């Protein structure tokens, strides 16, 4: 699992 | 009265057009692990893709000014989407049964509308 802001 | 909340959410692909020039595009991604897909989780209150109006939590981003991010991982996800330049065009479409997985206590009701316990 990953999450990032973009 | 006529309440949206009761119509449900199209599930077919949208062109999604946001004009941020250089600041970030205000909005939170997940997935991308083994081609599961990357999608939307979080829209910041304020930002460009809240201001198009057009995007919400549980879209996945089908592509990206034409690069396809259906089988994409995160990271690359993100430097696609930070590098878009000024105009960035995402092709996105509503897949609230996949994005649930991700989401602690989050299942789909009869709207297609993603609700957390």
């Amino acid at each position: 699992y990953k999450q990032t802001s973009v | 009265p006529e309440f949206l909340g009761e119509e449900d959410i199209p599930r077919e692909p949208r062109r999604i057009v946001i004009h941020r020039g250089s600041t970030g595009l205000g909005f939170n991604i997940v997935g991308g692990e083994d081609g599961e897909g990357i999608f939307i989780s979080f829209i910041l209150a304020g930002g460009p893709a809240d201001l198009s109006g057009e995007l919400r939590k549980g879209d996945q981003i089908l592509s990206v000014n034409g690069v396809d991010l259906r089988n994409a991982s995160a990271e690359q996800a993100a430097i696609a989407l930070k590098n878009a330049g000024q105009t960035v065009t995402i092709i996105a479409q509503y897949k609230p049964e996949e994005y649930s997985r991700f989401e602690a206590n989050s299942r789909v009701d009869s709207s297609g509308r993603i609700v957390t316990d």
